[PDB]
């Protein structure tokens, strides 16, 4: 179970950091929709993955 | 209650679409004016020293 713990800690921490650059994502393109701009996130991020 | 969220996400989305609305509208126009009225005024300089 113990063992189990650190499994879920570690889906927690991940759904959270995909919720949202899923968020990062939707709603920043929902702007745009209306006229808004969000980015040079990605720059951030996509960089942050290389 | 759900007739209800159709309404007021609708008035509320209505209002961001005036808030892109205005978004749109933004200024060239304004800056123009003082570099023209900077001008302006030097050429009435030139008249003057003439």
């Amino acid at each position: 179970i113990q063992r189990n713990t650190l499994n879920i800690d570690k889906l927690k921490i991940e759904t959270a950091q995909e919720l949202k650059n899923a968020e990062i994502a939707l709603r920043t393109q929902k702007t745009p929709p209306g006229l808004q701009h969000e980015y040079a996130a990605p720059a951030d991020y996509f960089r942050i993955l290389v | 209650i759900c007739q209800d969220v159709e309404n007021l996400q609708k008035f509320v989305k209505e209002q961001k679409q005036v808030q892109e609305e205005i978004s749109r509208m933004s200024s060239k126009a304004m800056l123009k004016v003082q570099e023209d009225i900077k001008a302006l005024k030097q050429l009435l300089s030139l008249a003057a020293n003439g």
